RNA sequence: GGUAGUAGUUUGUACAGUUUGAGGGUCUAUGAUACAACCCGGUACAGGAGAUAACUGUACAGGCCACUG
């Protein structure tokens, strides 16, 4: 129901997530430069 | 790349730091915990460590310590109220010179024994001699005798009289202590050679520093409240609490007590002072330096001294890191003397072979001591009626 | 007298992982549909890694019962 904390993927949760930590991505614009709360075009 | 830091940024809020370079003892591990002292190898392992019960149980204690550090400075009125409160507490429950004179008037019991035994070994010892408690440590008269005679037979013969007379009540003899003892509350333990050498120093400090007695008295009363004073059933030796205070005064930025050794010495080698030996006081002067008053008097409000002591033993330094010693003002590591790290390390100047305090091995008792120290610090520092004192 | 070690049986803490009972949504919804499958969805999220008890072996501090080089 919620995106993975480590990878931002609904496929698996953080506990099940096995891939190494990677830069966060803004869901609204799919950009790692900024987060969702700081999206310029939102 | 840059975002990876954000992933560990959360961990930075739980005092989790990635190792700058690989550690030889844990080559695989790449992380460390400031509070838990445990190495980790992966970020998932770090998050699991965050979920550990002990990690949060220590994080809450760290937060409480930070809150204590941020307490506002005391006001002059609060300081004066606290000082008068400590003075009242010390004077109400303090053995005065009259009580010591009454106790001395030991002489009658010595006269009684001398009739039975031509050579009688009786000498006043304990709280009354030091005036540092009220029948708390080494209550009444704890005797010392030379080793040239045989202590067991002496103990038997002397206890024979105290058991013989029916006037006395509840007279027994216990040999379970480090030295044989007889209770009638009298204490007869022949063979002591160093205890008197230490009570000599404690008595010497009684009038050399007027604030020494009230501070040690307040510490003893607080320990009695907390039950830490009792050597039996764990805790910390009762009399060594006084030595504990002597450590604070000696390690205080403005010292109130001269150093026993190192104040005047030739060929000082701080690597090991085992060879150096001390002797009895000489007219309240520095202890024997062959092989105790400051040049300028120090007088400060007792409340300030109490607050500084509480900060020293609660918020200043880690108790396990260093040993409590009075021989040298320089701080000494515990591993240098090969002493254990589980038991609180307290060292009396005249004997360094073994730790005087070995009843605090249980970590539960140490945690109780630490939490009581924190509670006392917050109770006293925070403003309250009558200076926040009992 | 000092260092170190020593069969089980005991000591208090922490603990890879393995199993009950309590946990968190529930209101945001038309309809289906003998025991013949599937469901429209305005009114949801923030930067957040999510539980207590009986077993399983374990680094620590001294001993039971006292011993050994
Ligand atoms: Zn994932
Ligand atoms: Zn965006």
């Amino acid at each position: 129901g919620d995106r993975c904390y480590n990878c931002g993927g609904l496929d698996h949760h953080a506990k099940e997530c096995k891939l190494p930590p990677q830069p966060k991505k803004c869901h609204f614009c799919q950009s790692i430069s900024h987060m969702v709360a700081s999206c310029p075009l939102k | 790349r840059l975002g990876l830091k954000q992933a560990e940024e959360r961990l930075e809020r739980d005092h989790i730091f990635r190792l700058e370079k690989r550690s030889p003892e844990y080559t695989n591990c790449r992380y460390l915990c400031k509070l838990c002292l445990i190495h980790i190898e992966n970020i998932q392992g770090a998050h699991k460590h965050i979920k550990e019960k002990r990690h949060k149980k220590n994080i809450l204690e760290k937060q409480e310590e930070s809150e204590l550090r941020s307490l506002p400075p005391p006001s002059p009125a609060h300081l004066a109220a606290l000082s008068v409160a400590v003075i009242e507490l010390a004077k109400e429950h303090g053995i005065t010179d009259d009580d010591l004179r009454v106790r001395q008037e030991v002489e009658e019991m010595s006269k009684v024994i001398t009739t039975f035994l031509p050579e009688c070994s009786l000498r006043l010892y304990g709280s009354s001699l030091t005036r540092f408690a009220l029948k708390s440590s080494d209550v009444n008269i704890d005797i010392k005798f030379p080793p040239k005679m045989n202590h067991p037979d002496l103990l038997i013969k002397v206890l024979g009289i105290l058991k013989k007379n029916v006037l006395y009540v509840d007279v027994e003899s216990d040999f379970h202590a480090k030295v044989p003892v007889v209770v009638c509350l009298c204490r007869v333990s022949a063979g002591n050679d160093m205890a008197c050498l230490t009570t000599d120093l404690l008595t010497a400090l009684g009038k050399i520093e007027p604030v020494f007695i009230p501070l040690v008295l307040a510490f003893r009363y607080w320990a009695k409240l907390c039950y830490i004073d009792s050597q039996t059933d764990g805790g910390i030796p009762s009399y060594c609490f006084a030595l504990m205070v002597m450590f604070f005064l000696q390690q205080r930025k403005p010292p109130l007590l001269p150093c026993l050794l190192g104040s005047w010495i030739e060929g000082f080698d701080p690597k090991r002072m085992d060879d150096f030996q001390l002797k009895g006081i000489v007219e309240e002067k520095f202890v024997k330096w062959e092989c105790l008053a400051l040049e300028t008097p120090n007088r400060v409000s007792l409340g300030q001294l109490w607050l500084e002591l509480l900060k020293f033993y609660t918020l200043d330094f880690a108790l396990e890191e260093y040993v409590i010693c009075v021989r040298i003002q320089d701080i000494l590591t515990r591993e240098n003397k090969n002493w254990p790290k589980r038991r609180i390390a307290i060292e009396d100047p005249f004997s360094v072979k073994r730790n005087v305090a070995r009843s605090l091995n249980s970590q539960l008792v140490y945690e109780y001591v630490v939490e009581r120290f924190r509670a006392a610090y917050r109770y006293f520092a925070c403003p309250q009626t009558k200076g926040g004192n009992k």
